[PDB]
């Protein structure tokens, strides 16, 4: 028992892994691939570092059946130590892109092999976001607030893909493209901006449609969110402080630098224009003497 | 009408354009513009002693726009010069401008009439006449910054109270002394103190900067490779 895991480190051998695995059971309309995940736990960082298959079923009628083979999972557990001992389960992906209460007692299953909370992967193989190709979850046991029950639920704990040393190499070889974000030269992050700008202000969206709905639609007040709000108006940029006016000084601060490096390429641009005419003055008597040339040229012939 | 070319022409054509523009720009009491111009007419003209005239005249021009602004051509332009000999009239109405004395002004112009009728800078120094009220204040603006009404009347034999006033208003709505008077209070009061890196204004002055250097940037490229072509067209030895 732990209840630490705060940062998920994905390879991105597990999130192509999940895109195959998808298509060689042929799991569609909300029909799941359920396999396993393989890497470290117990720990402050999980690596995600493998993932596999397992047989398994989902049901359509009734949520609360699926298969699942237990002897599928004792037995792969003896081959993954031989390969490599630094690889043990640490919990399960799924393929979602709906998280489902059902999911809870999945969960139950899986910890009867690891000893940490396991480990529910959430990798989207449909690709319908443009960002989060990894969510990352772990069932915990809380009572909630509000006078409400025990709760056992899926509370989101933070995940980015990192890569492995090893997985790099294939990475490096794979991407031949030329890649719009890439963090590259002026052109490249002036592209970056505007994307940057849409991608939060669609994030600010999804916020206020989740308000209304909550005294509209009655959806069940979760005042984890709220208090996250409460400090938002809370670390608003407050503008006629001394602050925000030595922002502005800041501004003429370093755009003053960007004047005097402007002029200094303004002498290498003239220094390049200088050295092409002193060429092409030199040209110009290249070409005149070959008039004169042929002429010497001529007369051997006639001679010799 | 504009459509003056600047694509298959000499330099001492555009140097001829621009001399014109500045009289007519000078006249139609925009000296800002009139001056660039004739900075640029003299750069763009050759220098030599075949382009004498030109020199001169433009040297000239350039120094009776700067006080028709207020500014003073520096004492410096004129000793240097190797055409001092004709720019012995200039000398002294920078002078006369700059000490602010209306006396020398007048009796200075008196002499150097014809002087100024040949070269066609008798038309700007009849509102030099007015110039020399704006410099005698404006050195009393920088001096002073509260300095009350008697006080200016007694320096520059200023007729009265009411008067002065009238005249630093004129000046003040132009926005060159930058003051502000107190007429119930008996004073006139500077309002210039500048510190303006605490206002935006700055990035103006930066647009224009990059601007300008942007505009050689371009001009190198187009030009460069283009005598290129024909050399490697062409045979070679």
């Amino acid at each position: 028992m732990s209840l630490q895991h705060e940062k998920v480190t994905i390879a991105p051998l597990v999130l192509l892994s999940a895109l195959d695995h998808y298509e060689r059971t042929q799991t569609k309309e909300n029909k799941r691939c359920v396999g396993v995940i393989l890497g470290d736990a117990n720990s402050s960082t999980i690596r995600v570092t493998n993932s596999f298959a397992l047989p398994f079923e989902e049901d359509e009628k009734n949520s609360d059946v699926w298969f699942l083979d237990h002897n599928y999972i004792e037995n792969m557990n003896e081959m993954c130590k031989k390969i490599n001992a630094k690889e043990k389960l640490i919990g399960w992906y799924h393929s979602g892109p709906k998280l489902r209460a059902s999911d809870l007692k999945i969960n139950e299953l899986f910890k009867k092999y690891t000893q940490n909370n396991p480990l529910l992967l959430i990798v989207d193989v449909k690709q319908q976001g443009v960002g989060l190709p990894t969510d990352a979850y772990v069932a915990i046991e809380q009572v909630k607030d509000d006078g409400t029950s025990t709760e056992k639920t899926f509370l989101h704990l933070p995940c980015t893909i990192e890569a492995e040393e090893a997985e790099e190499i294939g990475v490096e070889h794979l991407l031949r493209d030329v890649r719009d974000q890439a963090a590259g030269g002026l052109s490249i992050r002036l592209t970056n901006q505007l994307k940057s700008l849409k991608g939060l202000q669609s994030k600010l969206k999804d916020v206020v449609e989740y308000l209304d709905k909550v005294i509209n639609k009655e959806l069940p007040i979760n005042h984890t969110i709220l208090g996250k709000l409460q400090d938002v108006f809370n670390l608003l940029p407050n503008l006629g402080t001394p602050d925000d006016d030595e922002i502005d000084v800041e501004n003429h601060d370093r755009i003053n630098i960007s004047n005097n490096l402007q002029k200094a390429l303004t002498v290498k641009t003239n220094d390049e224009l200088m050295v092409i005419y002193i060429s092409n003055l030199v040209r110009s008597i290249i070409a005149f003497d070959d008039l004169i040339e042929n002429k010497i040229q001529n007369k051997k012939i006639q001679e010799q | 009408k504009l459509e003056y070319p600047h694509t298959d022409v000499s330099s001492s054509l555009e140097a001829r354009y621009f001399f014109y523009l500045s009289k007519i720009n000078a006249i139609q009491l925009d000296y800002s513009t009139a001056n660039e111009y004739i900075i640029a007419a003299i750069r763009k003209a050759p220098h030599n002693s075949k382009s004498l005239g030109f020199l001169q005249q433009s040297n000239k021009l350039h120094c009776c726009i700067q006080l028709l602004m207020g500014d003073i051509p520096e004492l410096s332009f004129f000793h240097q010069s190797n055409m001092q000999k004709s720019l012995l009239p200039y000398y002294h109405l920078t002078k006369a401008v700059k000490l602010g004395d209306l006396k020398k002004f007048t009796s200075t112009i008196t002499k150097y009439k014809q002087l100024l009728l040949k070269d066609d800078t008798y038309q700007l120094c009849v509102r030099l006449r007015s110039n020399v009220i704006k410099t005698g204040i404006r050195i009393i603006s920088l001096t002073y910054k509260k300095i009350s009404l008697r006080d200016i009347c007694l320096k520059l034999n200023l007729d009265s109270e009411q008067t002065v006033e009238y005249m630093v208003s004129r000046a003040i709505r132009d926005g060159v002394i930058e003051a502000k008077i107190n007429h119930e209070d008996g004073f006139i009061e500077t309002t210039e103190l500048l510190n303006i890196y605490d206002s935006e204004d700055p990035q103006q002055v930066f647009d224009e900067r990059i601007k300008f250097a942007n505009q050689l940037h371009d001009e190198y490229l187009v030009s460069m490779r283009y005598p290129e072509d024909k050399k490697t067209q062409q045979n070679e030895k």
